[PDB]
C-alpha cells in the first residue's frame, strides 16, 4: 500500500459490503449495517472505464504486418523485411505489457488512494466528537441516530453536539 | 456504544494480476484484454469467400497447369490461399519472371476476368494443338499450360510472326507469355525449323528482346528443356507487339482486372471451413471484442492487435484477502 | 486528487493570491492578507520546468523520414519502405502522447501533493495551539499578530505560548 | 518529497542505523538505540528486487542489428537498411532511459511512502499515550521500558496505560 | 478571532489537458508543444535557394529537355523541388536506368557544375546536328535533349566510333548517354547504314555492352522508336570509353559534383515564394520554437519533431474551478 | 523523558540517479545496468576460433587469390573478420555477380569443406598451366586465382567444351566460375583462336549464357582486360553443366557446406587476440553480467542488450543527505 490505507492500518475487506468499492460500517442504536459511498464509488468507476479506454485508444494504430515474399537471390532484404517486421511487434508487446504493468499499480495505489481519502473524510468532521480506534473505526462521544450517520454520509457533519 | 468504520470491498475472485513491484496479485475485479482463442478455419470475409487455391501455385493458376482446372475462372475473391509447398506449379519445369512483384500485385487484386485475347485458331500458319508434353499430364494424356499456347512449325516453315493485341477494355490486362529453352541445336530446328530466333514484345512501356538458350541442363520432371514466362500489364488502350521466328509460347487467355482492393495472400494449409469472419488469420479466424490477440501477426479484417504476450490483464478492481 | 488536499477537503481556489501556486490566508488583529509561499512555489517551479525539458529532451533524436522512390517493380521495398517509415512515426506519435497523459497526471497529483505537505507544515506546528477546522484553516487558542505569521511561514514556531 | 515524509518534517537520515532501510531510535530509561523495522525494510526490498527484475525481463528481446552489405548501385535500400536499423536502437535507447526516468522516481516516493506509513503505524497506536513532537518523533505520558518499545515494533500495543 | 489557512493558485484561464484517468481537464498555466501551422510557401533554406524544377522532371533536366532550357545551368541549392507529375520528362519516349537510384544521389548533392566533354563540333566523320525530333519541339521546331547528341550517318557511312573521356578534375563525373532503338530494320539502315550495331562503354568499374532493340512498339508522343539513356559517376584520373557503329546518343556536356552535402527532393506542386527559413516542409515553411509538429514527415533543416496528432499540450500549472 | 522516533536509513556514497523532476540525486544505494568496457580484442566466442581474414576480402579468400594463400584450408569459424578495406581482393581487375548476397549467406554458416571437382589434369584439350597474369603475382611470378582456372588454347585450337560434374555429396556445394573479357580482338583469337565465342551453364536451377565483351577499357593493376565471376549453390544430386568455346575460367576447387549456423562478417581491423568470450563486438569482446552495453551496435553471441547511452543507473535505495 502507497497510501497506507488498504491492507495497512485496515487489516482486510468487508464482504458483507457487495454495494461498491468505498463505504461504511456503523453500529448505533437502531443496529449495523452497510452503505456504499456512491460518491468515492463513482469517480473511481470513472477512473478505471477512461483507464481501459485510454490504454486501448492509444493504440488502435499500432503496427499490421503484410505479407511479402522474396526469391533465393533477395536474402538481405528478406531478412530486412523479416527483422523490421519482427521488430515492431517487438516494441508494440512492450509497449502494450509495460503500459499494463504501470497502469495497474497506478490502479491499485488509486484504490488505496481513495480509502485514505475518505477516511480523511470522516476524521475531518469528526473531530472532538469521536475517537480514532486506528484500526479503520471511531467510536462517539455522544449517541449517532440513524439520521445522524446519513448527515456524515453526505457531506455535511454539525459540530455543536458536545463532549464526554 | 456507537460507532462509524470506513473499509473497502472484497470478494471470492481468485483473479490476479501484475504491477512492476509484485506479480501474481489478487484482485476483486479485473479485464482480460487478450483474445487467445479462434476457430481454427478458414472463412469467408464479410460474406465474400476467400479463393483457396489447394495444391496449386499461383503461377499453376495464372498460368493454367492442366492439374489446375478447378481455378480456371474463379469468382471475385477477399483474401487468396496458398499452400507453404504447392504441388502444381510450374509443370514443364523453368521459371516465372518477377514473380514474387506479381504476386505483391495480387495482394492488391480482387477479382480477374479470363478473356480470350488471342484465340488458338487464329494460327494459320503454325501448329498450335501440338505443343503439349508429357511433363504437363491432364487424365494421363501430355497436355500443357492452358492460358497460353506453345507454338510450333507447320508444313517444315516457321514464318517469323507479327501478332498485335489492343486492350480495348477500361481495366487493366494481366498479360502472360513465355519462351522455349530447347536442349541442343537438333531440336531447335525439330521444333521450330529456323536455328537463330528471337521474341520481341513491345508495348507503351515494355521494349524486351528475348533469345532462347540452347542447353545442357540437369533434368527436372523428366526434361532439359526449359520454359520461361513473362507478363505486363497492359494499360485502356495501349497495346501489346509480338515478333518472333520460333520459341514463342504465345499468349491465349488473358486476366482483366476489375477489382482492385485490399487483400492478401495467406499462406497456411488449412481449406475451406463453411463460415463467415471480420478477422481471418493464417491458423484459424477470431471473433472478438478484445482490443489484442495473439494468434498470428499476418491477419486481414478488422482484427484485434497482435502482441506476442500470452497474458495481457488488466487490474478494474482492487486488492483481496 | 490523489492526495486529497486541492479539490478534497479544500473547496476550490483562491483568485486572490496571485503570487504564486502555494500560499497562505491568515486574518487576525492587524487585518487580513495573503502570502506566497515562495519556498513550496520554487520546489514546484523546478518540477515542471525540468519535467518539461526531459520530455524534450528524450526525444531530440527521434525518427527522420528520408525520400525515397521506387519503380513499377519495386512494390514489395516500397511499401517496406512505406510501412517502415509509417512504422516509426507511429510508435513516436505514441510515445509522445503517452508521455504527456503519464506526466500531465504525475504534475496533477504533485500540486495535490504540495499542498497536502504544507498543510501538514503547519499542523505539524500548531499542535495545542490551534484547532484543526478541516476546510483549510485553522483558529488559534491564542492571538497571532502579524509577526506570529512570520514565525510559521519560514518554518520555526515557537510552543511556548498557552493554551485554551 | 512526494509523501513529504524524507527529507520533509525530518529533517534528515540516521547514520547510526546501519541495520535497514526503516527503523526506529529510542531513549527510555534503559539507554538509547536503533532498531531495524524487518517489516517495511522486507517489503521494500521485495518491491524493488522485484523491480530491478522487470526493468531487465521487459526488455530480453529488444532489437538486434545484423550487418548486411549494399553495392553501389543499392544507395536507396542500404540508406533504408541504415535508418531502420538506427530506429529500432533509438526507440530502445528512448525505452530504457525513459523507464529508468520514471522508476527511479516511483522509487524514491516509495522510500518516502513506507516511512510515512511507519510514522503512521506508530501513531495510529500511541493516541494519547504521547504527543507528536512533528520533527519525527513521539514523547510518552509514562516511562516506556525496553519492553514496552518491543510491543510497538511488532505492532501490538496496549492502551490500558494511563495519561498526563 | 485568529485564524491560519493554507490553499493554493487560481484563476481564469481555460485551457484543458489530458491524462489517463480524464480528458479536457481545466487548469491555471499550460504548455503547447505542438507548431501547428507553416507559412504555406516554399522558402530559402538559411539563405540558400532550392532548385524547383518546375514543369521538368530531373530527368528532364539532366538530359537537357528544350523545354527546360530555364535549368541549362543552375547554381548551388539546398534542395530541390518536383511536381507530382512533371509534363516535361522523356520528350522523345524511352527509359532512364537506374533513375530512383540517380535521383537518390541527388539528395546527396547541392551543387552541379555544366562542362562540355566531347563539342559537337568534334565529329568530323558522323552528322551532329540533324539529331531532332517532332518529340523534342523547341519554340515549334523539331529539337532534342541538349547534354547528349543523337549522331547519324555521313555521306552513307557510320565508320565505328571510339571516343574517349578522361576526368582531369577534382570532381566526379555525372556522365549521361544513351542508345536509339528503331522501329524497323529501314529505319536502321537509313539512320546508321550498318545493319548489327552495338554501343561498348568502359571505365575502371563500368563495363558494359548495348545493342539497339529493332521491333514494333505503341506511338508514345507520336512515335515507335524509344531513346534509352544510361549514367556512371567517372571518378577523377578515371576515363571513359565509347565504341560504337550505330545507335549511339554521345555525351556533349556532363556535370562535376563540386558539393556533395544534405539535401533533398521534394515533391510538392507549390513553387518558389520569396523567403527565407530554418525549416521547410512540402507544403509550407516553419519558424517555431516548438519541439514537435504535425504537418509533414518529409522535412529538411533543423525542425521540431514530427508527430501524427493534433493537440499536444502539457501541464505546467494545477487544477482550476 | 520518554522517547520513540521514527527515521531513515542513511550513508556516504555519493553515487547520484536522474528522475524526470530532477538530475544529479545522491542515494544511498544504486545499481549500475550499464557495461561500458571491453577487452579490446578479438577473442574464439565460446572455444571456437573466428576467421581472421586479414588483408583479403571474402572474395579473395574464396576465389583463392594468390596473396591470400593463408586461407587455402579453413577450420570451422564461429564468424568472419574482415577489413573495411583489404587489399587482398580480385588481382585480375573484374566484378563478382551477387557478391553481397553471397556475403549474406555466409553470415549463415560455420564451415567450407574445399575439395577438387575438377582437377587442371583433366583438361586434354586445352591448355591449363598457362592461365596467369602479373596483376596475381606468387612471390614474383605471374599467378592466377587458385580455386579456378583460366584455360586457353592448345595447338591453335579450342574445341567447345563440355563438361559436367555431379554434386554427389550430402551437403550443399558453392561453385564458383568466371568469364575474361578481353581488350581487343586480337586478344580474342590470340587466348582462344574462336572470335565469337560464349559460356552456357546449366542445373536444375540455373540456365545463364555468358558472351565476352571484347572492349576499350580503363587499366587497372596494369590491365584493361576484365575477370567476372559467377556464383551458384549446388544441391545434393543436381549436377552443373558447362559448355564454352572461349573466356571460359573453369572451375577446380569447390566448398562443401558441412555446418549451416549461426554466424557474422564483422567489419574491423583488429586481429586475432588469444582469448575467450561470449560476447563478442568489432571493437572489443565483452564479459559482463550487466543487461545492457553502449559499446557497438552488431554483436555476436549471449550479450547485453544495446543502447545509445553512456549513462544508466537504477536507484535501489533512497535519497541521502
Ligand atoms: C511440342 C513437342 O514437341 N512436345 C514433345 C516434347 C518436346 O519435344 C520436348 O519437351 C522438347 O522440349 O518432348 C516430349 O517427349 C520427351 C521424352 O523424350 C525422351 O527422349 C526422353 O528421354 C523422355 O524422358 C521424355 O522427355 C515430352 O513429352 O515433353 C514429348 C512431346 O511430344
Ligand atoms: C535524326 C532523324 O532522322 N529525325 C527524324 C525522326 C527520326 O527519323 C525518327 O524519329 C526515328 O526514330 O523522324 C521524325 O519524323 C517522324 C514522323 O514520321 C512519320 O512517318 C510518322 O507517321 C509521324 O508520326 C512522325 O513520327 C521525327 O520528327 O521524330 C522526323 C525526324 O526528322
Ligand atoms: C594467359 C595469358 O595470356 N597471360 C598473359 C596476360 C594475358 O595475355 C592478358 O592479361 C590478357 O588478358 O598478359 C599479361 O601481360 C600483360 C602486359 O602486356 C603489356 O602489353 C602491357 O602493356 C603491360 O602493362 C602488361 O599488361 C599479364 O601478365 O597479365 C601477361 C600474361 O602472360
Ligand atoms: C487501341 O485502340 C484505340 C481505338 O481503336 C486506338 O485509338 C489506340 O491508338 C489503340 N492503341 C494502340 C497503342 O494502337
Ligand atoms: C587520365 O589522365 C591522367 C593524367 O594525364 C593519367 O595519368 C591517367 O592514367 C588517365 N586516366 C586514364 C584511365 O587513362
Ligand atoms: C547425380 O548422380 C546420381 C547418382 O548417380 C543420379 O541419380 C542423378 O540423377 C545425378 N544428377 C544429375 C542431375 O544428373
Amino acid at each position: 500500500g502507497l497510501f497506507g490505507a488498504i491492507a495497512g492500518f485496515i487489516e482486510g475487506g468487508w464482504q458483507g459490503m457487495v454495494d461498491g468499492w468505498y463505504g461504511y460500517h456503523h453500529s448505533n442504536e437502531q443496529g449495523s449495517g452497510y452503505a456504499a459511498d456512491k460518491e468515492s464509488t463513482q469517480k473511481a468507476i470513472d477512473g478505471v472505464t477512461n483507464k481501459v479506454n485510454s490504454i486501448i485508444d492509444k493504440m488502435n494504430t499500432q503496427f499490421e504486418a503484410v505479407g511479402r515474399e522474396f526469391n533465393n537471390l533477395e536474402r538481405r532484404i528478406e531478412n530486412l523485411n523479416k527483422k523490421m517486421e519482427d521488430g515492431f511487434l517487438d516494441v508494440w508487446t512492450y509497449n502494450a505489457e509495460l503500459l499494463v504493468l504501470m497502469e495497474n499499480e497506478r490502479t491499485l495505489d488509486f484504490h488505496d488512494s481513495n480509502v485514505k481519502n475518505l477516511y480523511d473524510k470522516v476524521r475531518l468532521q469528526l473531530r472532538d466528537n469521536a475517537k480514532e480506534l486506528g484500526n479503520g473505526c471511531f467510536e462517539f462521544y455522544h449517541k449517532c441516530d440513524n439520521e445522524c450517520m446519513e448527515s456524515i454520509r453526505n457531506g455535511t457533519y454539525n459540530y455543536p453536539q458536545y463532549s464526554e | 456504544q456507537d460507532q462509524i468504520c470506513i473499509g473497502y470491498h472484497a470478494n471470492n475472485s481468485t483473479e490476479q494480476v501484475d504491477t512492476i513491484m509484485e506479480k501474481n496479485v489478487t484482485v476483486t475485479h479485473a479485464q482480460d484484454i487478450l483474445e487467445k482463442t479462434h476457430n481454427g478455419k478458414l472463412c469467408d470475409l464479410d460474406g465474400v469467400k476467400p479463393l483457396i487455391l489447394r495444391d496449386c501455385s499461383v503461377a499453376g493458376w495464372l498460368l493454367g497447369n492442366p492439374m489446375c482446372d478447378e481455378f480456371i475462372n474463379v469468382p471475385e475473391w477477399s483474401y487468396i490461399v496458398e499452400k507453404a509447398n504447392p504441388t502444381n506449379d510450374l509443370c514443364y519445369p523453368g521459371s516465372f519472371n518477377d514473380y514474387e512483384e506479381l504476386k505483391y500485385l495480387l495482394s492488391r487484386i480482387n477479382h480477374f476476368e479470363k478473356i480470350q485475347i488471342i484465340p488458338k485458331s487464329s494460327w494459320s500458319d503454325h501448329e498450335a494443338s501440338s505443343g503439349v508434353s508429357s511433363a504437363c499430364p491432364y487424365l494421363g494424356s501430355p497436355s500443357f499450360f492452358r492460358n497460353v499456347v506453345w507454338l510450333i512449325k507447320k508444313n517444315s516453315a516457321y514464318p517469323t510472326i507479327k501478332k498485335s493485341y489492343n486492350n480495348t477494355n477500361q481495366e487493366d490486362l494481366l498479360v502472360l507469355w513465355g519462351i522455349h529453352h530447347p536442349n541442343d541445336a537438333a531440336e531447335q530446328t525439330r521444333l521450330y525449323q529456323n536455328p537463330t530466333t528471337y521474341i520481341s514484345i513491345g508495348t507503351s512501356t515494355l521494349n524486351q528482346r528475348l533469345v532462347p538458350k540452347i542447353a545442357t541442363r540437369s533434368k527436372v520432371n523428366g526434361l532439359s528443356s526449359r520454359m520461361e514466362f513473362f507478363w505486363t500489364i497492359l494499360k485502356p488502350n495501349d497495346a501489346i507487339n509480338f515478333e518472333s521466328n520460333g520459341n514463342f509460347i504465345a499468349p491465349e487467355y488473358a486476366y482483366k482486372i476489375v477489382k482492385k482492393g485490399d487483400s492478401a495472400i495467406m499462406k497456411s494449409e488449412l481449406e475451406y471451413g463453411n463460415c463467415n469472419t471480420k478477422c481471418q488469420t493464417p491458423m484459424g479466424a477470431i471473433n472478438s471484442s478484445m482490443p489484442f490477440h495473439n494468434i498470428h501477426p499476418l491477419t486481414i479484417g478488422e482484427c484485434p492487435k497482435y502482441v506476442k504476450s500470452n497474458r495481457l490483464v488488466l487490474a478494474t478492481g482492487l486488492r483481496n484477502s
